[PDB]
């Protein structure tokens, strides 16, 4: 198609450009290491907060469609479901809550930092955290929001289909909600010792 | 109508419709419907039937 | 200062970290979700008594349990203080993407096994051990995944 | 400057840019999605038209919360502002716009899918209404990011 | 993953069809209609069920098992254009292709009629209401397979499946019309339905291409005017006999070849070897369709369902049958799974 | 200069451009969608063409919120324009632009979907009506945005 | 040659080029779907053809807006030109270009549609006119941004 | 030299290559799809060959277009031309050359229509013959603006 | 030198292995189509062979256009050759071979067609012949254009 | 050092990363297909279970080829290791993961299609085991590959 | 040395693979088509196995094309060629690669269909065979593009 | 050096890979698609078990070319070998990998053809064998390149 004639242009354009700073002695002029320096710590660590918040509530909003949806269409014929199926709702907006969390607890430490220690090693230290604890919660809540939607959207279904089935189905979306709070305590543990910018 | 009309006669074609201002009240399906005056021209009595 | 320390390592040393635990969160919630299709399938068919059905869901919630211990090894190593060499950088990303990406094999795996065997081996208990073992081989992958990044992080710290 | 480059401003600019136009694409597709339904629902049912209009009125909350970040994210721009001043700026507009979009399109979707069900079930629209708040509340917390960031933007920036 | 974006379109289209299919009558269910001696205690039983009161309107005198399966053919016809007036996008093409193949009953229905002079207002009440097209009743005018075709049928989306007429001619035509239509609809979803849903829709179909292959090939030994080269072009390509099997049947001129050719296939073996044919061709889309259920996320439902239906609503009519003709000894030869 | 270099015009160029490019295409969608509707509809009740145009209009709306923060940011372009400029331009192109994109997505779906109800159902159409306000004013937002970008395009902006 | 230079003729050109580029792919998308309707329709009704050719005319109005801006771009370029004005003839081409792409598209889409609607009911042809029109003023806001943008390219420009 | 570097030439190259290479390939589509519908309605109507060709040679002369702004540009290049020469042949051939692909892509589905509906209804002739020329003059524009282009590719140029 | 670097032969070699590359291709397409239906209506007209061999004989000669070419830039080929030579060896062999490749799609698809209406009527051949003759003037175009750029590739070319 | 930078062992640890990496996806997808195909054989025939284990164990074998691959490159690795240590490295992992992933591939496949037969036929089993061997030395060559390699990484190699 | 670079072998070893890889593609291509061509047809016409087999034998004489281009431009490869015999080197594997890839596909297309329909009609073969040399004649313009080409690569050249 | 740059065993060590990884991609393919076949064909005829291996046998020699290639490119490898050496190593995989990897394509698709074709027909078998022998020689030539590559890798070759 198109976008994987991009793709292969992109790559092709990458493995060229490449080899020719390789073959004419220029390999290191692609610096990923002086890239990572002479980026600002701010661009990594708002990148960081804003992606986290942002795709956690992607993920909680992702599952609340799919469970809603589902919830909806099976409560056509069993209209009893839709209240205890607001639990599948809730575990994809403590998601979206996991987030907001970890974005308020970065952005506490989005200080202003000095210029001439802009680009120290606690700088770049709380850039890179930053960015990285917030993919991984805000990833990790997507993933555990798409899973938990998913899981209440087989719930509805089965509790339409028997009220009896729900717990269990209720279970697995507990076993997907402990998947958004790993996420979270490991981007809590990875900006643990990120110190403020300073 | 003009459509099946056209296929049936494999073109050659003189078909006019002209439309009747006031909607006529057909009790098959009780509704109000708007109808048409047409007419089509073909000489042979098989395609006259037809 | 010290060229086998810059201070762009702590960026692969967290890269490890995420790669570890997201791509660990979407092996397990790959195997929880599928396997969970086929819980419910098994619903308003052969509705069971003692939840034995569990077991792919409890699997791939252990391969999330490894991407945890691997991230949490690697950030423990990771401090603004402490002299980070780009060679534990990368030791770090290689962890990460070692169990990560092991433990989404492994999710996947398991989701197919468990989507298509739960049913069967909860109609009929004889299936239960070789479905069991098809998933333990599932759950493996994952494992083997964890060693390669507890070793590449005992290398990378010394 | 080292602090204010020429290119600051661009961060903001785009970030305010970012904050209308996601919003005003989840609040898009939730309009048309929800308007979709209401239409395909009020041909038979045209005395719940008003009941299903309030998927469109939560839709438009989003980009109104998108709005909102861009008119405080643009007074906090200038020519000579700070990196660390167009970065917060970006990361507002980007996190209220990354939850708007998500929130409209999950606001399209339910609220598509319960004027549907209230149409064929009128226990339903309850129902529809609690998951439209829990969607609705995903681009608030965008909104409550956008403006923690907002509010830090102007700390002793020099 | 099939949740992943199943349910931006299809989540209130899946979880209602899924209650249809909770609506499904259960074996307990069924057997509390084979205890009904009378069609009026049958109409009770069925209340009790998700049918209802769609039999109320119906005085008890004039309660015919007629009567039992238009109803209840119609409530599964309303259901199931209540889903596809919800349907967009692919999940609309996918109904529209279920419909095709009511079209083509329509279609032979129509020129059956006309050609056997057949009252043409009792050929369009009984004209299926899904698989309906506004130039049906155009069908009657002409008994030549060219002249409906280019009067009607060439507007029609039967249209690519056309690529006097007697009683075996109007056969041969259902029968080609068949075959085009389960390849296009297997091409259809090979190309845009999603993984799941997609290997289901192409058992089922492939199960359905079969069925029609078998019953052709043993049907085509009592008669003569059935040439081997027309048993070719009878034959779907999409089943799990097509290749080899088809190729078999259109060549065979015994039930003994038949037979072998079948013994080809493990799926259906045991079919000719004993009971009835058609007996086990139910079964095997009763448990097909039961397993269909199993897959959360697929649009393959719809059809499960829809044949699920089809199938009660069969079983219910027996039912009617054998207890307004007594015959309760037979009145338990009904396929049910769920 | 440093804070007005060459390429600063190249983006205020792009947002101008941007402006009228997407609310164009955003009113095209609009247009095309609610036409199709509306020919579909208008077969067999001409009557109510003039009634149905209305999703055409406000689509064509779209495009006037794009032209406007055109010309706008076209007349504040220049060969000296800081760098800020450059980007505040960008900024509400891209704002009006693509918010008017989405509200002509918007505008398009609900009106031929309310198009085609309303001919089965006459009072559908304040509904649609009410829906298609909603969806005008998603563009309009893009255009207050636009127009307070560029109301900031060259204050306190200095060479 | 900071504000001039040698790679400031190339925008130039390739807004010049883009100007017809891009109107004329809408035109032809307009002109292409337009005529396909007009042949089914004129396959029962060839006394229609005058007036079902309207869609088709709009679209190669859309291409001449476009010849127009390429025109006039293309006789304000130098090779000597400011850096400014090759990124203003690029976003007048862009503008023109893709505004009447969006413009040519509305009219292939709704100019089919009500070609064949008129087909059946003659009262749509106002209609499909009125829509019509709507699709056009797409493209003349892309030219009415792109003339302005072209009448600021060279004016106040240094070396 | 500044004004006239090295690799000055390359753009002038790529564009007399993609005059030629566009038009062609618009010429083949229209080609190609006309053909179609050319040798699908002579199966019946081998007397209408002679008439129905007609899009093939529309098709035709937007790869005539093509040519003649190839020959023009490539007689225009030179080793030490300048890169504002370079760049306004670069934009002849783009022009011409995506102009006549959007020329040829309309004039293939509108002879493929045309002569598919003109076997049934010979009055449906002139109105596919308007509908070509409509599309023609879109590779037509592209090709004038192209030659304006060349005009000004050497005038009032130095080294 | 700086107007004959040491990669310019890169660009000549890339043309000429082009040159035949996409006439190749295109040919292929020509052939495997023509042969195709060739194949397919032969079966019953085993008569018509060495009528409908005609589209396959017309890719061969677009795959021969695109040799010549290749051998001419081949033969120019030098590694102390000018940039601006290898600017038009390029140019030369992309226009032969994309409008060869161009040619023999035209050459596939409308030679399969007429293939298939020659089986079902005589007199489409010649039609198929003159659509076929109009594909190949595609490749022609190209092929004249590739020679023009050749003709001039060391034409008046410093060291 | 020249011959050993300090991002040397980032491809000693991608190769690492590499060997877990494809090893693990090949026996995913091997022990999936396989286990779909077992369960899908079993619903009828439950003793027949643990002779069809046997892809979902060659799977495993891949993944342990993986494992062993990186368990070894990981003692390999320092902080002070040649560049060459980590290109060996790399190919090692590179070689063992992507030919257990060809391995893993066809051991589902072969595994899900042998299952199914050996549900319906007892003799093709010693079939289906001679192709799933000959599919897991598929891995076992991208092994050996990985041990010769890295027994070659750290031999004559100068700080 | 400045213009005989280091890395000038580097397309001469390009052009010498993907000499022999691409014309390797067009013969399996062919090859696969034209085979599965064959086998579909013999069973029913087992005595037209080997006049099916032709284009089996075009495909692989196309193959061999690549591998005479491929042989030659390894004889030619040298540690300090020049930059251009790299890229004529280059340039002739291109050729006689991508020459018989089109030509390859145009075999198996073109073969597949021909043994079809021989075995239908006797006097379709010829007509295949004809059309099955104007393919693999495609293949022929790339080799000799090639040796043109490989001729050139060291004729004068410092 | 500058004959011998310290990333030279890069191209080495990926070529080495390379070979291994592509034949046993070729391989899987050819093992998985006729272990399809020959799991299908068996279920029926377990006696043509042990014909029906051949085209697997066949894609595990043309894994055993990458295997070999590999083992020799990996021992002529070398932290101050040269990048000629490298280069040629590279191209010496990558010749035998995609060889290897084309030719068990090939071997999948003609030995799933040919085991499914002669359970029916026996005398398929010979023709079978025919087919998959040409389809062999593909990654038997590709061998011969990289063995030829490889002698020529480190002969005439300093610093």
């Amino acid at each position: 198609s198109f976008s994987h004639f991009l793709y292969y242009l992109v790559l092709i354009v990458v493995i060229v450009y490449g080899l020719y700073k390789l073959f004419t002695g220029h390999g290191s002029d692609i610096n990923f290491g002086k890239f990572l320096l002479r980026t600002s710590p701010y661009m990594w660590a708002n990148l960081g907060i804003a992606l986290c918040v942002g795709l956690s509530v992607v993920g909680a909003a992702w599952g609340i469609f799919i469970t809603g949806s589902s919830m909806i269409g099976a409560g056509v014929r069993a209209p009893r479901i839709t209240t205890k199926n607001l639990i599948s709702i809730i575990f994809c907006e403590v998601v979206a809550i996991y987030g907001l969390i970890i974005a308020i607890v970065f952005s506490s430490k989005l200080t202003v930092a000095t210029a001439e220690n802009m680009y120290s090693k606690s700088n770049l230290y709380t850039g890179y955290s930053l960015f990285w604890a917030g993919i991984t919660v805000g990833a990790s809540n997507l993933i555990c929001g798409i899973a938990v939607g998913i899981t209440g959207a087989t719930a509805a279904i089965s509790d339409a289909a028997d009220s009896a089935l729900f717990v269990k189905i209720l279970v697995i979306e507990i076993f997907g909600s402990i998947l958004g709070l790993l996420g979270l305590i490991v981007g809590l543990l990875m900006a643990g010792k990120a110190s403020e910018f300073q | 109508l003009e459509q099946i009309l056209w296929r049936v006669l494999r073109g050659n074609l003189f078909f006019k419709t002209v439309e009747i201002e006031q909607p006529v009240y057909d009790v098959k399906t009780r509704e109000y419907k708007h109808k048409n005056a047409f007419i089509v021209f073909s000489h042979g009595d098989l395609i006259i039937k037809r | 200062s010290n060229i086998y320390a810059p201070l762009y390592a702590p960026f692969f040393g967290f890269a490890g970290c995420a790669a570890a635990m997201v791509l660990s969160c979407l092996g397990a919630a790959i195997g929880t979700a599928k396997s969970g299709i086929g819980i419910a399938g098994i619903g308003t068919f052969k509705p069971e008594l003692i939840m034995k059905s569990l077991i792919p869901v409890v699997m791939s919630g252990i391969l999330a349990i490894y991407g945890l211990v691997v991230a949490v090894l690697i950030a423990g190593n990771l401090s603004p203080t402490e002299d980070y060499t780009l060679f534990n950088g990368f030791m770090h990303l290689s962890c990460g993407l070692c169990v990560g990406f092991a433990c989404l094999s492994s999710g996947y795996a398991i989701g197919m096994v468990g989507d298509v065997g739960v049913r069967k081996y909860m109609h009929q208990p004889r299936l239960f051990v070789g479905i069991v073992l098809i998933l333990i081989f599932s759950e493996v992958l994952g494992l083997y995944g964890m060693i390669v990044a507890l070793i590449l992080n005992t290398r990378g710290s010394e | 400057t080292e602090l204010c480059p020429v290119y600051a401003p661009f961060f903001g600019a785009i970030g305010c840019a970012s904050a209308i136009i996601f919003t005003s694409l989840g609040a898009a597709y939730g309009t048309a999605k929800s308007g979709v339904g209401i239409c395909a629902t009020c041909v038979l049912r045209p005395d719940l038209l008003f009941k299903n209009i309030v998927p469109v009125i939560m839709a438009g909350i989003i980009a109104i919360y998108g709005l909102v970040v861009s008119v405080l994210v643009c007074y906090s721009l200038g020519q000579k502002q700070a990196l660390y001043t167009g970065f917060i700026q970006l990361g507002a507009g980007l996190s209220v716009g990354l939850s708007g979009l998500a929130a409209g399109f999950a606001i399209g979707i339910v609220g598509d899918a319960g004027v549907r069900g209230s149409s064929q079930q009128p226990r339903l629209f309850v129902g529809m209404i609690l998951i439209l708040i829990f969607a609705e509340v995903l681009g608030l917390y965008g909104l409550i990011v956008a403006l923690l960031l907002n509010s830090r933007a102007t700390q002793d920036v020099v | 993953m099939e949740g992943v974006y199943f349910n931006i379109d299809n989540g209130f289209i899946e979880g209602v069809v899924r209650g249809y299919r909770n609506g499904l009558l259960s074996n307990n269910q069924y057997i509390n209609l084979t205890q009904c001696d009378t069609l009026e205690d049958l109409k009770l039983q069925l209340s009790s069920t998700d049918y209802g009161n769609f039999l109320s309107s119906v005085s008890s005198e004039s309660l015919t098992t007629s009567l039992i399966q238009e109803y209840a053919s119609s409530k599964l016809y309303h259901e199931f254009n209540y889903i596809r007036d919800q349907s967009s996008g692919s999940t609309r093409k996918f109904m529209d292709y279920i419909t095709y193949g009511y079209m083509i009953d329509n279609v032979a229905l129509m020129i059956t009629g006309t050609i056997h002079d057949r009252d043409k207002g009792e050929i369009l009440q009984r004209c299926h209401p899904l698989g309906w097209f506004d130039t049906l009743p155009t069908l009657s005018v002409a008994t030549d397979l060219e002249s409906l075709y280019e009067t009607v049928l060439v507007d029609t989306p039967l249209a690519p499946y056309f690529k006097e007429l007697d009683d075996m001619n109007i056969e041969i035509i259902r029968n080609k019309l068949y075959k085009a239509y389960l390849e296009d609809f297997y091409n259809f979803v090979t190309e845009e339905i999603p993984e799941p849903a997609k290997e289901c829709m192409q058992t089922l179909l492939g199960f359905e291409a079969d069925r029609r292959s078998i019953n052709i090939a043993l049907n085509s030994l009592q008669s003569s005017d059935i040439d081997p080269d027309l048993k070719s072009d009878l034959l779907p390509n999409i089943g799990k006999l097509y290749p080899l099997a088809t190729f078999h049947l259109a060549q065979a001129q015994d039930f003994e070849g038949v037979r072998a050719a079948l013994a080809n296939v493990y799926e259906y073996r045991g079919f000719l070897e004993t009971g009835n044919l058609e007996d086990h061709f139910y079964q095997l889309e009763m448990e097909l369709c039961r397993d269909a259920f199993t897959q959360q996320f697929a649009i393959s439902t719809v059809w499960a369902w829809m044949k699920s239906k089809e199938q009660e609503v069969r079983n219910i009519t027996w039912i009617a049958e054998c207890i307004a003709q007594n015959q309760r000894e037979r009145i338990n030869n009904y396929i049910s799974v769920y």
